[PDB]
């Protein structure tokens, strides 16, 4: 007889199910995972990240990256918008472009 | 009680009211403070003494209510 | 509702079982203060105590005059006590 | 199922004891335990 | 369907499921479901978990977030998007507010973009980098960063594909053949019932590069094994084990 | 109840409108409501779950006119609960078997149900009548032996 | 040999057919149960609503 | 509950299922009755720097002849002790 | 947002009463299994009687003990105090 | 984690070391060990 | 780095992963005292012509 | 940062850890010139002789 337990990344977590009838290349919870098909390791983590130091005081609602602009070069930056304005970083300074 | 702080609401006789707004008013503010909008959430401070809960519509008829909050 | 911060302070049957149910979140609250205010050195692990587990919580008394003398060992180190060797030893030379 | 004491001293805990050694234990079982008991005890003092 | 459905409606149906959201982490065939934790306010709406799917091999997996109010991707910053040794000329070896600086951070994109988060924090965040977790403190007020924790956990190890259930089954050692550097926790445990999620029993740390195997002395019918990862410099991984077990009785 | 399960984001309810003159819910904790016409009253008592398989006669393992000894059943369940297991049979093959026996297995304690039977044709039925119980079963393991016939 | 009898709950009622020709995971009646293809545990009771 | 098990030994996980919420007055009282038991002589806790617990928790087995740190000093007079109060009486009165 | 999360370290404000009912049995929980992990052994301790710690407040300062001026006649065998028989087996040696 | 002493010299920690060399900690295991010690010392003696 | 296991005979790999970038002026400093520890008294080593290196090489054994 | 060419030239502790870090590569293209200056003759292969790896450190002697 043969007792191998191999691929487990093949399925991650499987829950709502009778643990004592799945497979043993499953979990019944995990959390910060990643699985590609044949391995299981830690997920990245998280970190700070600052355009400017005048970012770092800021509760941003949303923003996309927008990749060009006339008066830019060819340069990406951000349109961030907040509780009550919208503005716009280029990793060189802040600036308020709220419609005025 | 001691601590507990009920919240009162005021249903306006109009089901609505443009640019309406409440300034709560209850003498000798040191035993409790409320203001706001219809919602009040009277602060109780001590275990006794009586209390006048009324209203101020800021917009309106001045004609307000009157309430006695009973700690014992 | 009691307005205390500290323990023995709130009858435990004071809900009556007919008071409000919007004061549970006030006696949880008031609860988790007590334990707080009671303890607020307590940030190290649990470090369970429990008063030696055995009898110290009825003989461990300090009224008119201390009890169980301690059993330490010798000395040597930090000298303290006028250990038996070294004393007769500093008395026959003199 | 049923509990029992370290020293099975009596015929009441040994008749608990002889169903928890053997998890075999119900109504249709625990009602001939008696007479299981009977026949080792016979087959004892037999030759013993 | 029959997999995390009573789990994730349970978890978002609790404080706010209008703040579910979602994501395209194309840059690793990923798409989670951003959603608010199980004890937060129910006047937030910054989320604080998340469901992750691989549309590559169909799994579910899980995760934590640094309170996102919203998600995108963007290039890094110029220090971050491939710096030049002629361009620290203020800069110095006394972390003037920059630490966590690497010389060759790993890529997943041709361009080198990152996945930025606006936190509720008063800042960005970035989601997937080196191990590190921001949690956040009420009673003090204040940002809190921690290793990362990772948990995996099954239970109800049965072996009815090899031997039954009910008997009981003496374990000795998982034989696993993992990757790369890390110390991993290992625990594990049982019961003697089926239903019941086992008590732990013990717990080893099995270094990679020193250790072999992960020794642990149980003899419960149903086995459950835990894995944590808590440490930093770790970058390890798992691809199977293989337990060694006897069988001893019933009843 | 402080949290209830729920099946739904928005945790959305199904509703009845029933005869008895007013709304019910569908979907929810062990309680089923049963009208009785002689008193013209509204009786409420536990929900009764019934599962009842005939005709085991174990023809993919071994022969079905052979008499079986049926002792033990293995399950293996979920959750907490209290069940109440029956089982009985019948020498022939197209009556619905008279019950022998009956036996409660509450989890956490009990890993089995015992029963003693040697009739060819096994039949065995499940019962949860309990108000506190929210179990669940998986899959069974029979223990068996093989007699005669005629 | 191997007689067991698992996914209890992968197929429910099969009546109108042989009972002494059907699965082992099968039932001839059952009322207030809920299977997952996999499991097998009571149905949600009823209640009043006001 | 289901029965008198009460004791300084709580029992947190419920079924979680069904908990009649109504029920919360009674687990909160029996907190009260049970945190009172434990301390019923208390006040507020303070001064234990946090220190001693270690020290108590590693230095345990207070019977008889226990291994214990404290006023560890040069001890030379220690009213009630020897460390030259006997042996000077020897020297004076011969 | 969810804050049912806390161990030996609790806060009483968080709550925040207008939230869902979820907080409650949970909060329970929390509190008991952080009481049973400060402390996961306790019958009776009793070792304050009426708050000794107030007069007691020595427990920090290990250095200057009481060490009340009574001789503490209770010594089975330390290095300090010495019997006179090396006084006899002396006279007698020489 | 039941642990036993080095110097085995007592029944206290001879039941430990007994339900330690079977792991298995469950009461309708453990609550036994004293009438398989009684039978063991019963076996030893009878011939000893 | 991880201890004091500084000799001549250093550990170029990495983990690679994170490496702290402004470490490098210590694996600077490092190997310019390891350079100078190994070859104390040393200002412009010549005239070698590296041809008596192979004879030494192949000619060892100066036991003798 | 010296404007040497030669060993023994600048204290590995020169850069302070207090120095900016554009002077990096200018101490990595120094270190590597002088490693190059200081043996311009080691092409064939590494050819180890260690000074015969014994005692000749020491005992290589001749002054008289």
């Amino acid at each position: 007889a043969l007792y191998p337990i191999k691929s487990l990344g093949a399925v991650g977590v499987i829950a709502d199910q009778a643990p004592t009838d799945l497979a043993p290349n499953a979990f019944t919870n995990a959390i910060n995972a990643r699985f590609v098909e044949q391995r299981v390791f830690k997920t990245g983590g998280n970190a700070p990240l600052s355009y400017v130091d005048e970012d770092k005081d800021l509760t941003p609602l949303s923003f996309v990256s927008m990749p060009f602009d006339y008066y830019s070069a060819g340069n990406s930056f951000l349109v961030v918008g907040t509780n009550k304005k919208l503005y716009k970083l280029t990793d060189e300074s802040l600036t308020d472009i709220s419609r005025k | 009680s001691r601590g507990s702080q009920y919240i009162l609401t005021a249903t306006l006789s109009p089901a609505n009211a443009p640019n309406q707004n409440i300034t709560w008013t209850s003498s000798n503010p040191n035993i409790a403070t409320v203001s706001g909008t219809s919602t009040q959430g009277t602060i109780n401070a001590l275990l006794a003494g009586f209390t006048e809960i009324t209203a101020t519509t800021e917009e309106g008829n001045r004609v307000a209510v009157c309430t006695v909050r009973v700690d014992l | 509702e009691t307005n205390a911060v500290v323990i023995t302070d709130l009858n435990p049957l004071y809900p009556r079982d007919r008071d409000y149910i919007y004061e549970g979140a006030a006696q949880i609250r008031l609860i988790k203060q007590t334990l707080q205010n009671t303890f607020p050195n307590v940030t190290e692990p649990v470090d369970i105590d429990s008063d030696t587990f055995k009898i110290m919580s009825e003989k461990l008394k300090f009224t008119g005059d201390a009890m169980d003398v301690g059993g330490l060992m010798i000395k040597n180190v930090t000298p303290g006590t006028g250990d038996k060797d070294v004393v007769t030893k500093g008395q026959m030379e003199a | 199922m049923p509990d029992v004491q370290y020293p099975i001293n009596t015929y009441g805990w040994l008749k608990k004891a002889v169903a928890l050694w053997a998890d075999r234990d119900d109504d249709e079982f625990v009602n001939q335990i008696p007479n299981f008991i009977n026949f080792a005890e016979k087959e004892i003092y037999r030759n013993l | 369907s029959n997999r995390v459905k009573n789990m994730l409606i349970n978890e978002v149906c609790l404080v706010n499921p209008l703040a579910t959201r979602v994501h395209l982490h194309q840059d690793k065939k990923e798409v989670w479901v951003l959603y608010v934790g199980p004890g937060e306010p129910k006047e937030s709406f910054a989320c604080t978990k998340a469901a992750v799917w691989n549309y590559e091999f169909d799994t579910w997996s899980f995760r934590t977030i640094p309170y996102a109010q919203c998600i995108g991707l963007v290039d890094p910053p110029v220090l971050e998007r491939g710096p030049i040794w002629s361009d620290f000329q203020e800069i110095t070896w006394d972390d003037p507010s920059i630490k966590e600086l690497v010389w060759r951070k790993d890529a997943t994109n041709f361009r080198q973009r990152v996945t930025i988060v606006g936190s509720f924090l008063k800042g960005f965040y970035q989601v997937d980098v080196g191990a590190l977790d921001y949690f956040y403190d009420r009673l003090n007020d204040v940002v809190i960063e921690k290793p990362l924790e990772m948990r995996l956990e099954r239970t109800g190890i049965d072996f009815d594909n090899v031997t039954n259930e009910w008997n009981q089954k003496h374990i000795n050692r998982f034989r696993p053949q993992t990757t790369g550097s890390g110390t991993y926790i290992f625990e594990a445990g049982g019961s003697q019932f089926s239903n019941e999620y086992g008590h732990p029993h013990t717990s080893k740390t099995y270094t990679i590069g020193v250790d072999r195997h992960v020794s642990v002395r149980l003899n419960h019918p149903y086995l459950f094994y835990n894995v944590i990862d808590n440490d930093v410099n770790s970058n390890a991984a798992i691809n199977g084990l293989t337990i060694e077990f006897a069988v001893g009785g019933r009843r």
